């Protein structure tokens, strides 16, 4: 009646500490999705 | 012989995942730090097998005198 | 703050991941001058 609606609040504030940490992660992941994709079109320019 | 770019990125990256996991691997001989350094490790391995693999499922493939 | 970043770096890299595995398929399918 009153609980589940701040337990809720809890799990928001709980997701919002869980995609904060993983940004250093994130960033690695997307420069290394850029040099592979740069490389593959310098590759498929050739075929 | 006769590679294309993306091997060459790709075999220039995995001789750095070797050298750490094989710089990793002999604190073998808490386990908690050592297990999550493993997953850390084992996760980057993996996900980085799965995000090249689609680009080479995209393209296929003297001296004298 | 890092979240905005953050929340930007997941919907990039989700948009690359899932165009790469919605293409992929397509090429599992099928397979394979000028002179004078």
């Amino acid at each position: 009646v009153v609980t589940v609606f701040l337990e809720k609040t809890l799990n928001i504030l709980e997701e919002k500490g869980r995609t904060v940490s993983d940004y250093r992660k994130q960033l690695e992941d997307l420069q290394s999705e850029l040099k592979y994709m740069q490389s593959f079109l310098k590759d498929a320019e050739r075929q | 012989k006769r590679t294309n770019e993306t091997l060459r990125t790709l075999v220039a990256d995995l001789r750095e995942l070797v050298y750490e996991a094989e710089d990793i691997l002999v604190d073998c001989q808490l386990q908690y730090k050592k297990s999550k350094r493993l997953q850390e490790i084992n996760e980057r391995i993996t996900k980085i097998k799965s995000q090249v693999e689609p680009y080479f499922e995209f393209i296929t493939p003297d001296r004298w005198s």
